[PDB]
């Protein structure tokens, strides 16, 4: 549906 | 970049230090790619002919031993090992290992797990005794540089990954050619099957391959394409090659600024249904303190 994710990033799990 | 480490670097010799690497000579080559079904934000685009000087590379990933090693000479703690946690596939994690309720979006395959790291791959309670010659991974971008660095190397600019990996072919689909598994033999570890749900291990791996599995490529590189993602030097951008300039194309080394640092190669994890990154021209990123079970690195040198 978006571009698909090979790299998961530290900064991607950050939320509140 | 400048880096900062707390080992100095150790003499070597020209010979200690193009042992296991191949000499790839000054010239051009294309690269990038021009496949209709690529993602546009990935940048693989424009098809642009590329002036390189000579430079060595390994024909193999670094390995858990060799990283082992640079580990027992300087007492370097990885970025993993600070944040206490990496990034491991959901198949891989056993039951019971504790576990993160982090989501990476769009793709909860990823979990985040604490102790996971280079020598215990899967978390607490995994060790790394059956792979000494796997790929070393849960190392980030910053973890490669200072081996690399420590090793008398460095890092592949994307070009210089991108030349190597494609083995003397202009502007084949793979590092072999054009079909995936000519004459049916597997030619590299990617995923088959259903991804994320079942890895079928046609190719003899669900995990990490040993960096000396299948043939190698054209200039002696194995694993170029498939095992594990491959951090470059090179900052991140969709587009910054698509000038036409000698910054782009003659030893081109990326953008001066970024945020995340480009990986080539694809992994083990990739599948045509859902990100076909296999294919040489593909490319992605990582930010560079990142780290996964995916994604290692080889290194680079100047003759
Ligand atoms: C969404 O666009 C999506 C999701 C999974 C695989 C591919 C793509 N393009
Ligand atoms: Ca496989
Ligand atoms: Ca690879
Ligand atoms: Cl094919
Ligand atoms: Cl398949
Ligand atoms: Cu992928």
């Amino acid at each position: 549906a978006t571009t698909p994710l090979c790299g998961p990033s530290r900064a991607s799990i950050l939320s509140g | 970049h400048m880096p900062s480490f707390d080992f100095d670097i150790p003499r070597r010799s020209p010979q200690e230090i193009a042992k296991g690497m191949v000499a790839i000579p000054g010239g051009t080559f294309r690269m990038g790619g021009e496949d209709p079904d690529a993602f546009p934000e990935d940048g693989e685009g424009p098809v642009r002919t590329v002036r390189l000087s000579p430079f060595l590379i390994d024909r193999y990933a670094v390995s858990n031993r060799q990283f082992a090693a640079f580990v027992k000479a300087t007492g370097y703690v990885t970025d993993a090992e600070r944040y206490g946690w990496s990034f491991v596939f959901h198949a891989h994690v056993a039951p019971g290992t504790p576990v993160m309720d982090a989501v990476v979006p769009e793709a909860p395959w990823w979990v985040a797990v604490p102790g996971a790291y280079w020598k215990a791959p899967e978390g607490p309670g995994s060790s790394i005794t059956d792979r000494p010659n796997h790929p070393v991974v849960h190392v980030s971008w910053n973890d490669a540089v200072a081996y690399a660095t420590w090793a008398g190397k460095r890092l592949p600019t994307e070009a210089e990954w991108e030349m190597a990996a494609r083995g003397g072919l202009d502007q084949a689909r793979y590092p072999w050619g054009n079909e995936l598994t000519p004459r049916g033999r597997h030619r590299c570890n990617i995923w088959q099957g259903t991804f994320p749900v079942h890895d079928t291990g046609e190719d003899g791996y669900t995990g990490t391959a040993p960096v000396n599995a299948f043939a190698p490529n054209g200039y002696g590189l194995y694993n170029v394409a498939g095992n594990v993602w491959e951090w470059c030097a090179d900052w991140w951008s969709a587009d910054w090659h698509a000038t036409e300039s000698p910054a782009t194309r003659i030893d081109p080394r990326g953008p001066e600024t970024g945020t995340a640092r480009v990986t080539k190669g694809g992994s083990f994890l990739c599948h045509e249904s859902y990100c076909n990154r296999y294919r040489v021209a593909a490319r992605t990123c990582n930010t560079p303190d990142s780290s996964a079970a995916h994604t290692g690195f080889r290194c680079a040198a100047d003759p």
